[PDB]
């Protein structure tokens, strides 16, 4: 494969999680700074993951 | 294709995608030629990004 299943598994975890977090923080009224870092370190995750 | 270690977590990774636009526009001869090894970053770009 191109593209690694497992990993890209992960990268729907982490598309759940994203909109999870998200829902919370605007729930929250998160800065959105803050936020867009959240978002950062998940899509890190992701690389590394890859 | 000289080779392009990219990851795209960013939207800044947009950047590798117009190199390959700006090169496609150039130099559409060359980018044929090569345009394969091309369409295996764009690919990461695209599972990445849609």
């Amino acid at each position: 494969t191109v593209t690694n299943e497992f990993a890209s598994r992960f990268r729907t975890i982490v598309a759940t999680l994203a909109n999870v977090v998200n829902e919370r923080a605007v729930q929250d009224d998160m800065q959105k700074a803050t936020r867009s870092c959240t978002k950062q370190w998940l899509r890190h995750l992701e690389t590394q993951f890859d | 294709l000289k080779k392009i270690a990219e990851s795209f977590e960013d939207p800044s990774s947009i950047v590798v995608v117009l190199e390959f636009i700006l090169f496609a526009l150039f130099f559409p001869t060359e980018f044929n030629r090569i345009k394969g090894d091309i369409q295996n970053v764009l690919l990461l770009f695209f599972s990445r990004w849609y």
